[PDB]
RNA sequence: ACCUCGGAGCAGAACCCAACCUCCGAGCAGUACAUGCUAAGACUUCACCAGUCAAAGCGAACCUCAAUUGAUCCA
């Protein structure tokens, strides 16, 4: 297996200007 | 460094560019500790970024 | 970004969907008082004729 | 003092609807929405059915 | 076990120890004495204790509630439709494995019938038992079978192992007869002569895509090959199969049953069958 | 009704698993019905009852109350409230438990 | 044995045949697009019970015969993102919960697909409720540059 | 609604209930908004669109109807094109 | 003297409450018919019959007042 496959089920986002910027 | 892009860590970060060493305006003469990568963003994620810490 | 990671990183791309929260409904009742006839597909699973032990 | 008349369509005969109008003026020649056409079309006054 | 050598000892059982179960038998209620006296539990005076009470659903005076409501198109004709009991593939695999529907007869009615499937009822307007793609997946079979309305993933999911649907109509005559043959027999009058599908079934019979039985076989393997282009799998031929003679039992119509003829009377005391004669007889039972 | 033919592969598609010969030496027995099928059902008394009955128990009662009760213990939580009937072969059990049952007795030898 | 007037023969003069219903048309109905289905690998991988049956199947792009260079190219292009790493074209469906119904699903997908890739002469939808913006970022983003000379 | 005939002595029942009322097998009466079809000129649209909805009773009229029919109308029909085929069975349900 | 409905105090700050207790009224209106079609969630004149608000989509250029009213059958 390879280590750097780390990408876990979920995935958050530490931006503000995130949410708007996908019109959600 | 990119403010998000880790996939495993939420609160850590990746390594993008960095410097040390810079003789003034010379950026070209100082040591290299670490070689530049682009980003990566994946594909359902938002909005990555990017900032320069000098 | 695909390129990135094939010749960069030795690893596969990974997929990300916005996904969002199922839809609130009540508990179903057994007599709906004063409901439209779409009230039984609200808790349908599949909208397809189901059938037993025929 | 009003009435209530029936608006035949020009496009699409078949739907029609009612609409209040005075009783001292002429016909109607309004715009309504056709759903057979999904446009605007013509409506002429016709056969009235209501005298309130 | 312990209850022969529990009931090996103690007295005899007759008639004189009979028990019955507790929970079944409930005590008579008689409205006598003081808990169910005075007014034997009738309440008040009035029309509630004289018995003179409206029907039901009166609510005096008042529009009840079956009234107010305006007449709508729900039932207007129920006597009359078309029902057809309904018959997965997992059913028909399940008494293929138990052996009550064995697979190398051809299988029409009478047969799911004997086998004990489905129950056919000859009144409540049933023209036959329809066909349900319930039990597509883990359906190994291979045997034709005649329904009378069968889907097109029903039909696929059969002609992938190797089966044939055969879409046939008939009366409720037919079905009366076809049900249970016995006392068919038993009556006493000639086997009659099927009779052809109403005004709104010619086109839906008389077509390829649903394996009608008045449709040309010239348009079965087109509408085959394009099931199996839509739903996959690589539709193999059934003319190399041990199996083809009785494949090829595509039943001929104005027979409604299988190896006899319209008008051959059966009788079951003395195994023999009659033959009609003449010519007019012949000529009416093969029109 | 005929004896169902002998398969080739045991494993026979649509559910179904015929009981092995002489099987365990168990104080209990669970029978057959008329379609070879295993006597596990479902019942409902009112509206909101709902609980799984074994029709066919031969042998002792208390041991196959006691066997369904440890099995069920772990999927539960608590103790499965029972009724150890004898007159009749009967052992309902509260919940609806008809598949687990059935691939329990399956996979036991009945 | 028997047969009355409404028999089948009687009715249809021209077809007579004890096998004219079952012979299968394979030698005029073996054109390219029938898809071959010995080098697809079709796998179910779900047994959901929200009860939905997933059929993927995947095969490999670059060394698919039955397709031609320019067609094959176009659908590579415009259908980058379902490509997987080792280029292999992974299609699934999600609407039945019958294999059938999906199989036939994801055989309707590549038919279209494939009938839309070789067909470059296509009027596109203008759209105006996800790429406007998209667009506008563009075009603010091409309009910032104003310099002389830049290599790398 | 005749408890005893004079010549079967069986249940009768209410034609009205069967013109104005369909009972699914699952146990519910569909029925139909009064005032539909009447003075639909002074009506608001969303009045409208209101009234021409398939409601469904409540628990007293639901057993009230049930017990102006007999036994037949309580069965399950198996219709070739029956639009309210997937409303007979009731699934998902929790007490 | 009245036969339907709304408002003001009795009923004062969530809600409901009657009188042959004292007063204003209503059986309509001044202007465009997208006053188009579907579809989550609620209030409900103390039951029912009835009435009202609305997420979102396809379609289109970029609604005011307090009661203001009529069901089954039939035509
Ligand atoms: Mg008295
Ligand atoms: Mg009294
Ligand atoms: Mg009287
Ligand atoms: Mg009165
Ligand atoms: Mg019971
Ligand atoms: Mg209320
Ligand atoms: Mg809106």
């Amino acid at each position: 297996p390879v280590e750097n496959e780390a990408v876990a089920p979920e995935f958050t986002n530490r931006n503000p200007r995130n949410l708007e910027l996908l019109s959600v | 460094t990119s403010l998000d892009g880790h996939l495993l860590e939420p609160d850590a970060e990746y390594l993008h560019w960095l410097l040390t060493n810079i003789p003034g305006n010379r950026v070209a003469e100082g040591q290299v500790t670490c070689p530049y990568l682009p980003p990566f963003p994946a594909r359902g994620s938002g909005i990555h970024r990017l900032a320069f810490l000098l | 970004v695909t390129y990135i990671f094939h010749q960069l990183l030795d690893m596969r791309e990974p997929v990300f969907e916005f996904v969002r929260p199922p839809p609130y409904h009540p508990k179903q009742k057994r007599f709906p008082h004063r409901q439209p006839l779409r009230y039984l597909d609200r808790y349908r699973d599949s909208h397809e004729p189901t059938y037993g032990i025929y | 003092k009003n009435i209530l008349v029936r608006m035949v369509s020009e496009a699409g005969t078949g739907f029609c609807f009612n609409t209040k109008r005075n009783r001292l003026r002429e016909k109607l020649t309004l715009l309504h929405y056709d759903p057979v056409v999904k446009q605007r079309v013509l409506f002429v006054e016709k056969k009235k059915i209501r005298s309130l | 076990a312990r209850a022969l050598d529990l009931l090996r000892g103690l007295p005899r059982v007759s008639l004189a120890n009979l028990k019955p179960n507790p929970g079944s038998k409930k005590p008579e209620r008689r409205p006598r004495g003081r808990r169910r006296g005075r007014k034997c539990g009738r309440g008040h005076k009035g029309e509630r204790q004289r018995g003179t009470r409206p029907r039901l659903g009166f609510e005096g005076g008042q529009t009840p509630f079956y009234i107010r409501i305006p007449k709508y198109g729900f039932n207007e004709g129920h006597s009359f439709r078309r029902q057809y009991k309904p018959l997965s593939l997992n059913r028909l695999q399940y008494l293929i494995d138990l052996g009550r529907v064995d697979p190398s007869q051809p299988i029409d009615l009478t047969q799911l019938v004997n086998g004990r499937g489905v129950t056919i009822q000859p009144l409540k307007r049933d023209y036959g038992v329809q066909l349900v793609e319930e039990g597509a997946d883990t359906f190994t079979a291979k045997v034709n079978i005649e329904v009378q309305l069968a889907s097109e993933l029903a039909i696929a999911a059969i002609e992938k192992n190797g089966g044939v649907v055969t879409t046939a109509f008939y009366d409720p005559r037919s079905l009366d007869i076809v049900c249970k043959p016995v006392p068919f027999f038993l009556r006493g009058q000639p086997i009659p002569k099927r009779m052809l599908p109403p005004e709104e079934l010619v086109p839906y019979y008389t077509d390829a895509k649903n394996r009608g039985y008045l449709a040309d076989p010239a348009k079965f393997p087109e509408a085959r090959l394009e099931l199996a282009r839509k739903y996959g799998y690589i539709l193999p031929d059934i003319t190399k199969d041990e199996l083809f003679k009785m494949l090829c039992t595509r039943k001929d119509p104005r027979q409604i049953f299988f190896g006899l003829a319209p008008g051959w009377v059966v009788n079951m005391a003395d195994k023999k069958i009659l033959k009609p004669t003449d010519e007019n007889l012949l000529k009416y039972y093969t029109s | 009704i005929p004896d169902p033919p002998k398969h080739e592969h045991y494993p026979t598609p649509s559910g179904w698993q015929p009981p092995r010969d002489p099987p365990p030496n168990l104080p209990y027995f669970v029978r057959r019905s008329r379609m070879h099928n295993i006597p596990v059902y479902k019942d409902i008394t009112h509206g909101n009852r709902q609980m799984t009955v074994i029709r066919k128990v031969e042998g002792d009662i208390w041991a196959l109350q006691k066997d369904v009760e440890d099995f069920l213990s772990p999927l539960l939580g608590k103790t499965p409230v029972t009724q150890v009937n004898e007159v009749t072969g009967t052992l309902r059990i509260k919940g609806y438990f008809d598949q687990e049952l059935k691939a329990w007795l399956l996979e036991k030898g009945f | 044995e028997f047969k009355s007037i409404y028999s089948l023969d009687k009715l249809y003069p021209e077809s007579q045949g004890s096998d004219t219903a079952w012979r299968v048309p394979n030698g005029a109905k073996q054109a390219d697009s029938d898809i071959p289905l010995d080098r697809l690998t079709i796998s179910y991988c779900r047994s959901s019970g929200k009860v939905n049956s997933k059929a993927e199947v995947r095969f490999h792009l670059a060394t698919a015969e039955w397709i031609a260079e320019p067609v094959r190219q176009k659908i590579a292009i415009t259908h980058k993102n379902k490509i997987n790493r080792l280029g292999e074209l992974i299609l699934t469906s999600e609407s039945s919960r019958y294999q059938f119904r999906n199989l036939a699903d994801c055989l309707q997908k590549i038919r279209d697909m494939i009938t839309e890739a070789s067909q470059t002469p296509k009027e596109p939808t203008k759209e105006d409720v996800k790429l406007h913006r998209i667009r506008i970022e563009n075009m603010n983003r091409e309009r910032l540059r104003q310099k002389r000379i830049h290599s790398a | 609604l005749t408890y005893f005939s004079a010549r079967k002595g069986k249940r009768k029942t209410v034609k009205a209930v069967i013109d104005r009322f369909l009972r699914l097998h699952c146990g519910l009466w569909v029925r139909r908004k009064a005032g539909y079809k009447k003075k639909l000129w002074k009506k608001t649209p969303a009045r409208k669109k209101r009234l021409r909805e398939f409601v469904f009773c409540n628990k007293t009229q639901s057993k009230l109807l049930d017990k102006m029919t007999t036994s037949f109308w309580k069965r399950r029909n198996w219709y070739v094109d029956d639009p309210y085929q997937k409303y007979h069975d009731r699934t998902n349900l929790k007490v």
